[PDB]
């Protein structure tokens, strides 16, 4: 169970190129299930029902009171 | 695993 369950914010909008990638939009919230190689991270949408791959250089890990 | 990306991730803009 390699999952961290860390939320993240969408800094910029991104579109998937494969049939296994997830879409992203500036201001959109996502949950990074776990980091993956190739510079791709598996995250899910807000609905929590849609999961896929998202860019790491396009999102920003959110924290409760840390930086 | 289910997902399997095979390509270089994009890059952010310069403005922001």
């Amino acid at each position: 169970m390699a999952i961290v369950n860390q939320r993240a914010v969408a800094l910029y909008d991104f579109e998937p190129e494969n049939d296994n990638e997830l879409r992203l939009a500036e201001g959109d919230i996502v949950f990074i299930s776990y980091k993956h190689g190739q510079g791709w991270l598996v995250a899910e949408n807000e609905s929590g029902s849609k999961t896929g791959l998202v860019p790491e250089e396009f999102v920003s890990y959110i924290q409760p009171e840390l930086e | 695993g289910k997902f399997i990306p095979s390509r270089p991730a994009p890059k952010p803009p310069s403005s922001a």
